[PDB]
RNA sequence: AAUAGGGUGAAGCCAGAGGAAACUCUGGUGGAGGCUCGUAGCGGUUCUGACGUGCAAAUCGAUCGUCGAAUUUGGGUAUAGG
RNA sequence: UUGAUUUUUCAGGCCAACCAUCGAAAGGGAAUCCGGUUAAAAUUCCGGAACUUGGAUAUGGAUUCUUCACGGCAACGUAACUGAAUGUGGAGACGUCGGCGUGAGCCCUGGGAGGAGUUAUCUUUUCUUCUUAACAGCUUAUCACCCUGGAAUUGGUUUAUCCG
RNA sequence: UUUUUACUUAUUCAAUGAAGCGGAGCUGGAGGUCAAACUCCACGUUCUAGCAUUAAGCC
């Protein structure tokens, strides 16, 4: 047969992300002396739309502690953050929406976003619109914090990892139907080349494991082993179960 | 091209060291609220600009013409 | 309760509504009290209370916004700040 | 007069996409085109830019909000939750 | 702008050709009021550094 | 970079009428839409027309689809034979 | 980058985020127009009139004895009217559609001064020339802003209901 | 020999214009002090869309 559409994406010729209009990478500040020992104050200059992103971004200006210079940061805007607001980041920052605090400095039940998986990676968890991270508890002896991720998973993170207080702005986006193929076209025009999708069952046997037949049908189980190889992993990969989800999981 | 309005400024300008030549142009105009009068334009060619002085008085033109430096080449049009 | 006291002053006493009138009344020493709405910008607020400090005038911080401050005064518009020139039948100055 | 009995703003879609999808669109699209009261200046001049961006024409304050409303219910809950937990920590 | 006189490119005020009149006015008032409160917060702090 | 001229008439807004209220009705205004008739354009339904040693190794004619967007298109650029 | 040194030596003062290079005759971008001219070239030649950039450089004006100018309440004005390192901003620099407004060119048209056509009859008639470049000065605008004043009997106001 | 967990220098991951790490000591706030000051915490920035650069001062 032929190389299937799954495998052509790794080469990344026409499958790279369309990034001309993007407004910068959304990251926290580099963890420095001020954030480790006290707090540093910045001011929100802009709240802007980032193409390909549901969450708006905030442009926050900080002073450089060591040279006469202004540093502009690109944060993910939490809902309620406004232009001209003062943003405080550090160990001694107060528990206000938009402030960046270490996870150990936040009491249980604190809603936090753009949380660091590892100390200083500048934000990994809960970055999309309407999403957040809940702080479950602390383990001060081991310097660890328990959090709940938007997927429902419980994670143990260093208490020195940082997060931004509040919920990511732009939530409720999925509640409205797109209603049109053109709307999805414009949605993916600034994301990547993944739309529209032809069904593999509608192809020929060269194109896909599902192609061929005198009727459109998969022919074999569409649940594929985790240990299958590239060109085989088309369908439900390592599916623990199938069918309509009934009851609680 | 720049227009000069002050007659005193024009004579001081015509004796600048870079002034090559001068042009005296006579236009037979009419103010439409009267009858024919003879307009005179004095044009001084400097390095960068040509300077024009419009003299609507037929007598002040003749007095001004003899007030220019005698060294200037004058073309009558 | 202060809303009732303030309403009486508007009915019987003397007042100015608006930032420009309030600052003039502080300059002239004709202000007995300055009332500032809750959503007034802090820079304008911190300047009005600097004028009152120089003018030796008490300041009352209204708990509602300029929409609620306007309707207490019987107005169909917004009042960000006001000054009481003459508390009349009311006793708002003795309570603040 | 009243021009449409029930479609309202979704009358631009004609007969397409299904009635259930159009009435679901109508609820959130009335909200995203509404004018909201500014919490800063007090005027009703707040309108959406892109999703999550709500600008006031008068005082030129931009606030981060929801996709189709200035504030979602989840954000309002977090505001009070953060406010409550802040009081205990600071006594 | 390189080939025009300076009066065309500026206004005789602080931040003349850079900021508008109202934004300069707000900077001046903010600078004065905030720095005045900095003194107040200092003398008050010294009041609690000798009795408490 | 390009895309005549019409039809329909969505929100919003103005006025009038009715009602105790919750609200309803009428006349305008407005100018929405992967709306519609229809040029340029893009396409290529039917005649199973012409031609079928052609004007043409795919064209010609009439008829037709669509025609403000998932539109059409120049140039630059990327992807290379299991 | 300076003060230099004529001692053709130097003395230092700042910096070192990023920064090889290539990539657009439709993107960005310093500056030119008119008239004429050839068998065949012209925003290129000729005539005239400008402009930009780089460099050199004197005179006038301006400024200083209150050393680095004055005026205006203000928006701001002007012939000028110190300003290193470093920093902050602006311009470059930005989709699409709808109606409205203004301008320009074109279309239409009156008088007058010319030329041509029709004219058995009719036609104060039909056609045609009557133009003004870049550039310089003065003046000229929606929007925006300033001063005054303190508004419900709410007023102003767009084709489109927004503003206080 | 097998299981577990201690070390860091091999090896691996990440960041930064390699800027403040580790330990100790100055200063306060505390424990109730039963020798004698040991232990713990902190140790210049939070109404505001301003400013912070090329050290003043003392010896
Ligand atoms: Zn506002």
């Amino acid at each position: 047969g032929r190389v299937i559409r799954n495998q052509r994406k790794g080469a990344g010729s026409i499958f790279t992300s369309h990034t001309r209009l993007r407004k910068g990478a959304a990251k926290l500040r580099t963890l420095d002396y001020a954030e480790r020992h006290g707090y540093i104050r910045g001011v929100v200059k802009q709240i802007i739309h980032d193409p390909g992103r549901g969450a708006p971004l905030a442009k926050v200006a900080f002073r450089d502690p060591y040279k006469y210079k202004l540093r502009e940061e690109t944060f993910i805007a939490n809902e309620g953050v406004y232009t001209g607001q003062f943003i405080y980041a550090g160990k001694k920052a107060s528990l206000n929406v938009g402030n960046i605090l270490p996870l150990g400095a936040c009491p249980e039940g604190t809603i936090v976003s753009n949380v660091e998986e590892k100390v200083g990676d500048r934000g990994a968890l809960g970055r999309t619109s309407g999403n957040y991270v809940i702080i479950i508890g602390h383990n001060p002896d081991e310097n660890k914090t328990r959090v709940k991720l938007p997927s429902g998973a419980k994670k143990i993170i260093s208490s020195d990892a940082r997060g931004v207080i509040g919920v990511v702005a732009g939530g409720g986006r999925i509640d409205k139907p797109l209603l049109k193929a053109g709307r999805a076209f414009h949605k993916y025009k600034v994301k990547r080349n993944s739309w529209p999708k032809t069904r593999g069952v509608a192809m020929n046997p060269v194109d896909h494991p599902h192609g061929g037949g005198n009727h459109q049908h998969i022919g074999k189980a569409s649940t594929i082993s985790r240990g299958a190889v590239s060109g085989q992993k088309a369908g439900l990969i390592a599916a623990r179960r199938t069918g309509l989800l009934r009851g609680t999981q | 091209a720049r227009e000069i309005k002050d007659i005193k400024e024009f004579v001081e300008l015509a004796r600048r060291s870079d002034i090559k030549s001068a042009i005296v142009k006579v236009n037979a105009k009419v103010n439409a609220n009267g009858k024919k009068f003879k307009q005179t334009k004095f044009k001084v060619r400097g390095s960068r600009y040509q300077y024009t002085l419009v003299v609507n008085d037929a007598s002040k033109a003749k007095k001004l013409q003899q007030s220019l430096p005698p060294t200037l080449k004058i073309t009558n049009l | 309760n202060i809303n009732s006291k303030l309403a009486l002053t508007i009915k019987s006493g003397k007042y100015t509504l608006g930032y420009k009138s309030v600052v003039k009344s502080l300059r002239t020493g004709k202000a007995k009290l300055v009332i500032i709405a809750a959503n007034t910008p802090v820079l304008r607020k911190s300047e009005l209370e600097y004028y009152a400090m120089l003018s030796k005038t008490p300041v009352y911080y209204f708990q509602g916004g300029n929409n609620e401050l306007g309707t207490v005064c019987g107005k169909l518009f917004r009042v960000g700040t006001l000054s009481i020139l003459d508390a009349g039948d009311s006793d708002i100055l003795s309570s603040i | 007069t009243k021009r449409t009995k029930k479609v309202g703003i979704t009358g631009k879609f004609g007969v397409r996409y299904g009635s259930s999808l159009r009435r679901q669109t109508k609820k959130l699209e009335v909200q995203q085109h509404a004018k909201y009261d500014c919490s800063f200046c007090g005027k009703r001049t707040v309108q959406r830019g892109a999703t999550g961006i709500w600008n006031c024409k008068s005082c030129k304050k931009t606030v981060a909000g929801g996709a189709y409303t200035v504030s979602t219910a989840a954000a309002a809950t977090v505001r009070s939750t953060i406010r409550r937990l802040r009081e205990l920590a600071e006594a | 702008y390189a080939q025009v006189s300076k009066t065309h490119k500026t206004v005789q005020r602080a931040y003349g050709g850079s900021r508008c009149a109202n934004c300069v006015k707000e900077r001046i008032v903010r600078a004065f009021l905030i720095e005045e409160q900095k003194i107040v917060k200092r003398v008050l702090k010294e009041q609690q550094d000798k009795e408490k």
